[PDB]
RNA sequence: GGCCCAUUCGGGUCUUGUAAUUGGAAUGAGUACAAUGUAAAUACCUUAACGAGGAACAAUUGGAGGGCAAGUCUGGUGCCAG
RNA sequence: UUGCCGUUGCUAUGGC
């Protein structure tokens, strides 16, 4: 059995590595480095923070107030909120128009506050890469980034710029491109409590800034496909997944190094464990993250696949196969043209052609033991993750959101013990890259609030 | 625009200082100006311009980045006791030249 | 490198006027030499072939050199066998240089446009801009050989023949 | 008043045959030693070009109804 | 160019420092430049090092001594008067100076072996260890290889510990040098190979020298602190 | 009109040539600001300014074959052979 | 509660 030699004489191998619990087990270099650990400073940024909030189970989860404010503007792509340590909102659309909201007034929904909108005006003059530093959008914006002080806001789109823009007038402070064809931005985030924004450019390329300089610091490369989505904790540390190769990497930025970790569900497999006794297949593109402490994160698949990973661990650790449903087939009226419904249905194969949902927003709450998953099946589910760390598991849903859910994150309010949180969800009728989306359902382009409590 | 960052930083009681590593940004720029990384290190610590000090400059390929080693001191007079004579002739105030014979 | 045995006859000489035409190459020592390192790569796994199964050389240096040679891109995912490394030749080695690279991948317009972009410094894959055309992209290397930013056919400033010629038709 | 060196003197290419361009660069002959060879390779095969351009216009060079061009077995 | 014990990276330099004369022997022992410079890393190079040892920081065994090659060997107190450093160092499980940290009421002491004791002159009672404190007057019934415990503010013995079958011993010296147990065996032979025998983790035997090996409290109380792991 | 095969007659094939004109891009050797490095200096690394049309900013070495004069030499059965 | 437009509430919804 030649595997079984492989595992045998690795096995044989390591042990012989080895030779080449007792009273006294001190040893002199490790104690002579934990003496310059006593030595050092900042123990501040580089908390390896493990999930220090456990309270799944104990907040409320069936009657929150969800209020679904619909606004004006055509397909809402990003959500960006702010807390200092009055809490005020940003939105931005298709529409080339970014909204400052106020949020802090809790128990209602959210107030609009000023306007900030490019359009035709402001296309640059020259069609030259290097010459982008107009002071408007010209191309679908994106993404937008609250600082974690709150001077700033920072947004991007498909215009490949980067404009920062004051908090208090939303006003354009600097402009800086990305400096080439490509450079289409697709996701930003602070690092926590911090001035360092981490975008992902669709050059394969993460670029890094420092906002309160203006100034670039490190560009990471590596990505495969479309770096489509990145998150961030308070640690030098940074999530990246690129869309179609499968894998999401972690970067140590200081270092720029990184570890990658794919993915690798197969339905022959899958099907084999099953049929020892299902509609459950392989994947298409990891898609969304959000880092939930500094071991472990979440991906948000293209078949409704939610994947826990661990910071040790190539192949995940959990799964969840079908997360939003299977969308609704397409109608016998509306797939042939035949006359009879027996070769209309003829023409459905069964179920072969049923296509999952796919998770097109996920937030997990830093540190927390909670996080929620948007699409457009109307209906957000919120998952805890269970105090062993090695799965999760569906609390609720918050049905009052019809649409894609282009962006989840939470607003925290209450103390140690008693907490309310008010989950924000952008809501549009399209994806928040193409349109791609038919079968609008009873949708509408707002802002889902919802009031959790407990 | 030049971009500071400083990792690793302990002290020393023994010599009155703090050191650290320096990780030296320059996008589009040639290299390290260190008297201008002097006095942008001056700024992000507190001021005593006369006591922080650099010195292992190494800048990668195709430039960007170079890591340094930087060095803090209180009491300016101090400094000048703990630093070597000729890093104080190549930034700060010291200047003895050796007898040329033989 | 190596000379080969005969190196003079016929089918050698309209061999390596089809791969220096075809590749670009300066002169004989690029096909020597990467033959030279492919023969040294095959004829151990032809020791790995005359083993047999579960000998420990055969297992473990069998999935490293496939696992490498895949990693160096010669060799496709799928093909996780030792005979194909027997299969594998030297324009299988040569594809995979930054000229024929960035010739197939469209950002010049022959193979000798590549060299001249490569050798100008035009060309960078990942961070580095990369200046010699015998360079063995990597499987991951592949997707990231672009235009560098330092350079005018990135996105950068123009660089003198342009602003020369600017600068005297503004005069 | 300096009598300064000259090329000849300098270089002291003494009396070379007239030489060739492409010879100075050795990527460049190849580069058009390869087009004669592929020049030369429409003539003694037939090579596949790509297929039909546009119209089928016809065979734009003869049709020869006597000569078979064709492998005949042992 | 260097020995095994002062755990000496190889990436330094081609000259190593000799020790100078001292209480210990060169083969026992760490200089102070080994020790702050490269192994604690309170210096990075000679200079400072002697710069640091001008102004005076370092209280080895609560007197200044202020020497770059200073032969610091067992337990001498490395004592720091900046940030109150109090550092006793002994030796790991395999072989090298682990240099542990302590607090201020057991840097107020040490302990060390008694080699001989003689009748010297005019009357007087003597002891000598191995930083040799020639001590005067202790108890009559101080045998060798037991352990006595020095002031450290004067030179006088406050304690002692006495050598029997059923003592907890250190062994300095060997192919056993620095293992902690000192029982699965006791066996004294005429001239070599004499010695207690000291456990393992599944208690395993070991044979060392009565001078290789020397008293350091009792079967699970000694007044020294260890470090752990 | 070029090319290929063949001892011969001949055969096979096809956009191929030209000290023809011409166009704007590219940069590297060089010349050089520096800063870094280092006891100091060199060098590596980073790097603004200039730097191509005979791109004369002028790579070789060896081989195969011609062709020419109111020219010269030799032979001898005109005008030829060498 | 918005780009319009409808039911509107004296606040929620649904069609582009």
């Amino acid at each position: 059995n030649p595997a079984d030699k492989r595992r045998r004489l690795a096995k044989q191998y390591l042990e012989n590595l080895k030779s080449e619990d007792e009273y006294n087990n001190f040893d002199a270099g490790d104690l002579d480095k934990d003496i310059i650990a006593s030595r050092l400073k900042e123990d501040v940024a580089e908390q390896q923070g493990r999930v220090f909030r456990y309270f799944g189970d104990k907040l409320l989860i069936s009657e929150a107030k969800q209020s679904f404010t619909r606004v004006g503007e055509n397909n809402l792509t990003c959500i960006s909120c702010f807390q200092p340590v009055r809490l005020f909102a940003y939105t931005v659309s298709k529409d080339l128009q970014l909204t400052k909201y106020d949020i802090t007034d809790f128990s209602k929904r959210p107030k609009k506050l000023k306007y900030a909108k490019g359009g035709a005006k402001y296309i640059p003059t020259s069609k030259h890469e290097y010459e982008n530093t107009t002071e408007g959008h010209y191309d679908e914006i994106l993404t937008v980034a609250a600082s974690p002080d709150g001077k700033y806001v920072v947004t991007g789109g498909r215009d490949r710029k980067l404009i920062v823009w004051s908090t208090e007038s939303l006003s354009p402070v600097k402009v800086i491109p990305t400096k080439d064809r490509r450079g289409e931005v697709l996701s930003l985030a602070f690092r926590k409590n911090s001035d360092q924004l981490y975008a992902s450019c669709a050059d394969f390329k993460i670029r890094t800034y420092s906002i309160n300089q203006f100034s670039q610091l490190e560009i990471l490369y590596g990505h495969h496909d479309i770096v489509e989505d990145i998150s961030a904790l308070a640690m030098e540390r940074c999530v990246t997944v690129g869309a179609r190769d499968r894998t999401a990497m972690l970067w140590k930025i200081p270092d720029e190094t990184r570890l990658t970790f794919r993915g690798g569900d197969e339905p022959q497999k899958l099907l084999r464990r099953w049929m020892k006794e299902p509609l459950f297949f392989c994947e298409g593109s990891i898609d969304v993250v959000s880092m939930v402490d500094d071991f472990h994160f979440i991906t948000g698949s293209d078949n409704g696949n939610i994947c826990l990973w661990s910071l040790a661990k190539k192949k995940p650790i959990f799964t969840e196969r079908i997360a939003h449903g299977i969308l609704p087939e397409p109608s016998f009226n509306d797939i042939s043209g035949e006359t009879d419904e027996e070769l209309r249905k003829r023409q459905l194969q069964g179920k072969k052609l049923l296509q999952p949902f796919w998770i097109t927003s996920l937030y997990a709450i830093p540190y927390s033991n909670v996080f929620i998953s948007g699409s457009w099946s109307g209906s957000l589910k919120v998952w805890k993750i269970s105090d062993n760390l090695r799965s999760f598991e569906l609390l609720g849903e918050l049905s009052g959101a019809k649409g894609v859910v282009t962006k989840i994150q939470v607003v925290e309010s209450g103390k140690h013990g008693k907490e309310k949180f008010r989950i924000l969800a952008s809501i549009a009728k399209e994806h928040r890259l193409g349109r791609w989306i038919a079968n609008v359902s009873g949708a509408r382009n707002g802002i889902y609030s919802a009031v959790i409590d407990q | 625009a030049v971009t500071i960052r400083t990792r690793k930083v302990i002290s020393n009681p023994l010599l009155a200082r703090k050191q650290f590593v320096v990780d030296v940004l320059h996008p589009n720029r040639a290299n390290v100006s260190k008297d201008e990384l002097r006095e942008k290190l001056a700024e992000v610590y507190k001021a005593e311009k006369d006591a922080v000090s650099v010195f292992g400059f190494r800048t990668q390929f195709g430039g960007g980045k170079s890591v340094g080693f930087g060095l803090v001191y209180n009491s300016v007079a101090e400094a000048k006791k703990f630093e070597p004579t000729y890093r104080l002739v190549r930034y700060g105030l010291a200047e003895k030249v050796e007898k040329a014979s033989r | 490198y190596s000379t080969p045995k005969r190196p003079y006859e016929s089918s050698r000489l309209d061999a390596e006027l089809k791969l220096a035409g075809e590749f670009g190459l300066k002169n004989k020592k690029e096909i020597y030499r990467i033959s030279f390192q492919l023969s040294k790569i095959r004829r151990a796994a032809r020791d790995l072939l005359t083993r047999d199964e579960k000998d420990p050389k055969r297992l473990f240096e069998g999935n490293a050199l496939i696992r490498r040679l895949v990693r160096v891109g010669v060799l496709s995912e799928d093909k996780k066998k030792l005979d194909y490394v027997l299969a594998l030749k030297v324009e299988d080695f040569l594809e995979r240089r930054l000229q024929t690279q960035v010739y197939k991948l469209g950002l010049a317009k022959s193979v000798h446009h590549a060299r001249v972009l490569i050798t100008q410094r035009h060309i960078a894959v990942g961070k580095q801009i990369v200046n010699i055309p015998s360079f063995m992209v990597r499987l991951d290397s592949e997707k990231h050989i672009d235009f560098a930013p330092t350079s005018p056919f990135g996105g950068a400033r123009p660089g003198r023949v342009a602003r020369r010629n600017a600068a005297r038709k503004a005069e | 008043g300096k009598r300064a060196i000259n090329y000849q003197i300098l270089k002291n290419k003494g009396l070379t045959p007239k030489r060739n361009k492409d010879n100075r660069n050795s990527r460049v002959k190849k580069r058009k030693k390869y087009q004669k060879a592929q020049k030369k390779l429409k003539s003694v095969r037939a090579v596949y070009s790509g297929g039909q351009s546009g119209v089928y216009e016809g065979e734009k060079t003869g049709i020869k109804k006597g000569l078979t061009r064709s492998v005949k077995f042992k | 160019a260097a020995p095994h014990h002062w755990l000496l990276d190889k990436l330094s330099g081609c000259y190593a420092p000799r020790p100078s004369a001292g209480p210990h022997k060169l083969r026992e022992s760490l200089p102070l430049i080994v020790f702050l410079r490269n192994r604690l890393k309170y210096a990075l190079n000679g200079r400072e090092v002697k710069a640091i040892l001008m102004q005076r920081h370092v209280k080895v065994d609560g007197k200044v001594r202020t020497d770059t090659t200073y032969p610091a060997g067992f337990m001498d107190v490395i004592t720091l008067d900046a940030t109150n450093e109090n550092f006793r160092l002994v030796y790991d499980v395999k072989g090298r100076f682990a240099v542990h940290r302590i607090t201020d009421e057991e840097a107020s002491y040490k302990l060390g072996k008694v080699k001989k004791v003689q009748l010297g002159k005019k009357g007087v009672p003597y002891v000598v260890t191995h930083d040799g404190r020639t001590i005067r007057y202790p108890d009559p019934n101080i045998k060798v290889n037991d352990t006595v415990k020095i002031d450290l503010a004067s030179g006088k013995i406050t304690d002692f510990i006495k050598f029997d079958a059923g003592k907890l011993v250190y062994v300095t010296g060997g192919r056993n040098l620095g293992r902690i147990g000192t029982i699965v065996h006791k066996e004294r032979h005429d001239g070599g190979f004499d010695l207690v025998h000291i456990k393992d983790s599944l208690d395993n035997t070991f044979v060392t020298r009565l001078n290789n090996v020397f008293v350091i409290g009792e079967q699970g109380k000694p007044y020294i602190s260890l470090p752990k792991g």
